[PDB]
């Protein structure tokens, strides 16, 4: 689960921050990225932590 | 009809911290690559506001 | 949930594949055929098409 700014960071040959230090994917990468909305499950008023 | 515009000279410019100001999707850029903004640095930076 | 949609949770699959340099082991829907030899044939073999 990643927020809706690092999304475009789940690429072949990207530079940031997820990209950097939680999930890295090689240059040659070849498979498939699928990122849908889930604001209804991983989402509280409260706040989710 | 009478959208802003805003100098920007002499400071240190980290393009990082932009994602924490608007909830934009994607960083869309022409000339230059947004990742690799905070590298190379440049003379004038003119922002415009509409 | 009263962000706005550029920071609002994003699930995400990645699928990553490894092409046939092993035996093939995972391989999708569809039937096989019986071997014929010694002739000109438009032959199948593990998405390897000739």
């Amino acid at each position: 689960v990643i927020r809706g700014n690092e999304v475009s960071q789940i690429a072949p040959g990207q530079t940031g921050n997820i990209a950097d230090y939680n999930y890295k994917l090689p240059d040659d990468f070849t498979g498939c990225v699928i990122a849908w909305n889930s604001n209804k499950l991983d989402s509280k008023p409260s706040g989710n932590y | 009809y009478a959208w802003n515009r805003k100098r920007i000279s002499n400071c240190v410019a980290d393009y990082s911290v932009i994602y924490n100001f608007a909830p934009f999707f994607a960083f869309k850029c022409y000339g230059v690559s947004p990742t690799k903004l905070n590298d190379l640095c440049f003379t004038n930076v003119y922002a415009d506001s509409f | 949930p009263t962000y706005g949609v550029g920071h609002q949770p994003y699930r995400v699959v990645v699928l990553s594949f490894e092409l046939l340099h092993a035996p093939a082991t995972v391989c999708g829907p569809k039937k096989s055929t019986n071997l014929v030899k010694n002739k000109c044939v438009n032959f199948n073999f593990n998405g390897l098409t000739g």
